């Protein structure tokens, strides 16, 4: 077979948007780099056939209140569970080993997800917490190119998650 | 003629490399975190002076690499000892019971333990559930606490309680 090299080019419009967001970082969700975000990688990354759940966790990843716990085996248990269980998956609905739990406020109550959901929600919450640390002056030692190709990657995994490419471990 | 106190109390700093140590050290000496922090190199301490009950009590903080080290003059003189691990890598919790045994070979044994319980603040890769590490904890008459360096959450209230508590078993004798 033929060789095929891997290879990897700046976009100028989102390079130059990107470096233009990042001269003066917010969190506002109009800003032209996080609303493109939004329309291409987060709205359909956290796109569930149960969406009022679905939109909850949209809205607890933007206020940071949404929390992933890994739920182990255990033979008994107190229920007042919808939420799921590790059945079924509480966001898609369907029949799947739920490795995870998930809370919206803390303030909430558990809904067990399937590891893929696992993926796509820590894909965006990724997205989110290194934008974040853009935001405020924790990022110091990264180049530009760097925090731009980071962004790149993020959008990567948010990318394949969409179209049901994701990893479990 | 501050750096005035009462009593000083000497607490060490252990856990795995990379649980955010050295970050938990300055957010609560200089109020200060560092994202990009390397590995610490040799030896390191800072000093803060809180109040307590009302009788002065001034930490002097130390820190060390995580990562054969001359271990014994680390824990030479040591009356607390903060054990910390990785909220979102459970083999740094999973190394805890090893560093309670290089706790108490080359250390005191009434040394007063905290489990930390850091990173706190990522909520979304959550490795180890707060029940396990409190279980563990308690079963192991270790005090437990969650805190994030970054986002200051349970730092003063950490370290507070390791001096409240030292402080309370050195007016007992
Ligand atoms: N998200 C998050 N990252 C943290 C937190 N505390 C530390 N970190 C990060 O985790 C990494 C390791 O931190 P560091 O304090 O250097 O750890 P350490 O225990 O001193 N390592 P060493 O044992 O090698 O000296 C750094 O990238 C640091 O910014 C925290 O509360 N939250
Ligand atoms: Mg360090």
């Amino acid at each position: 077979q033929p060789i095929v090299k891997d290879c990897k080019e700046a976009d100028l419009s989102l390079y130059n948007e990107f470096r233009l967001w990042k001269d003066e970082p917010t969190m506002d969700r109009t800003c032209p780099f996080l609303d493109k975000i939004y329309q291409e990688d987060i709205f359909p990354c956290l796109t569930f056939s149960k969406s009022e759940l679905a939109s909850a966790v949209l809205e607890a990843v933007e206020n940071n209140t949404l929390s992933i716990e890994p739920v182990g085996l255990q033979p008994i248990r107190f229920v007042k569970a919808e939420c799921g269980g590790p059945k079924k998956c509480a966001l898609t609905g369907q029949s799947k080993s739920c490795k995870h739990r998930i809370k919206l406020g803390d303030s909430s109550n558990y809904y067990y997800i399937s590891p893929f959901c696992r993926y796509r929600i820590t894909s965006v919450c990724n997205f989110f917490t290194y934008i974040r640390y853009i935001q405020q002056g924790l990022v110091k030692q990264q180049d530009v190119d760097q925090m731009f190709w980071e962004v790149m990657q993020l959008r990567k995994e948010m990318s394949l998650a969409k179209l049901g490419y994701f990893k479990e471990e | 003629a501050s750096d005035e106190y009462d009593y000083l109390f000497k607490v060490v700093l252990i856990g795995d490399s990379g649980v955010g140590k050295s970050n938990l050290l300055s957010r609560f000496t200089r109020n200060e975190f560092n994202l990009e922090s390397k590995s610490t190199i040799g030896v390191e301490f800072a000093t803060r002076s809180i109040q307590v009950d009302g009788k002065t009590i001034k930490a002097q903080i130390w820190d060390t690499a995580g990562l054969r080290a001359i271990t014994s003059a680390y824990y030479r003189g040591a009356v607390g000892a903060l054990l910390v691990y990785d909220i979102a890598k459970h083999l740094t919790y999973e190394n805890v019971e090893r560093w309670l045994k290089e706790l108490r070979d080359h250390a005191d044994s009434n040394i007063v333990i905290m489990l930390v319980g850091n990173k706190s603040d990522l909520r979304h890769l959550r490795a180890v559930p707060t029940d396990e590490a409190r279980a563990f904890a308690e079963k192991n008459g270790l005090s437990f606490i969650e805190t994030s360096a970054l986002d200051s959450t349970n730092v003063e209230a950490a370290f507070q309680t390791i001096l409240t508590e030292i402080y309370r078993i050195v007016s007992q004798k």
